[PDB]
């Protein structure tokens, strides 16, 4: 069996840097360059203008918009956890946006 | 984008 | 004298991750985060989607869009090497833009 | 973005 996962936008990997994290990036962009982006989740809601609280229980459920990184994510372990909601993945992009400009 | 850096402004 | 350095968008850096990094976001946010949006740059021009080739004679001067990156820029040392061109800047922003959907 | 992902994947 050759197929393995390829992270697509909306999935929640655990990523050995920015552990849990929330792809931004496409599949099509994923597959060729072994790269994709994401943004870090950490425990605490502040009301920080670009966190983004996701829905569900996890410890570390609360996304930073501002941190996104391009990460090599074979060589940072990405194994996938499940999915953030729509409407979050959204707001995520919306506040990256801002942040670029 | 306006709206949004003023919130900035004044959460810091 | 208390004033220093604090990037802003356009600024060209010297920075110990992703030598030479264009900086995207502006100078409110990276001066009160300790952090700012970067983008590498490298040697060669290869007509990669998501390059933008900057004006003048650098050695590192094509930078890569899509391997944008929150970097804590006092930790990595940036200093100012110069600027890009407003346009460069602005091909660089629309790439990410298309990457973040 | 229509255009930029054909010329995406055409280059690869
Ligand atoms: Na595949
Ligand atoms: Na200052």
């Amino acid at each position: 069996m050759v197929s393995r996962y390829v992270p697509d936008m909306g999935d929640l990997i655990w990523v050995d840097f920015d552990r849990p994290a929330v792809v931004l990036s496409p599949f099509m962009y994923n597959n060729k360059t072994g790269m994709c982006l994401c943004v870090p989740c950490t425990t605490q809601s502040k009301g920080y203008p670009f966190e983004v609280v996701l829905s569900g229980q996890e410890r570390d459920g609360v996304a930073l918009a501002d941190q996104v990184k391009s990460i090599a994510w074979r060589a940072r372990g990405a194994t996938k956890k499940g999915t953030v909601a729509p409407e979050e993945l959204q707001l995520i992009k919306a506040k990256i946006n801002v942040l670029i400009g | 984008s306006h709206l949004f850096w003023a919130q900035f402004d004044e959460y810091f």
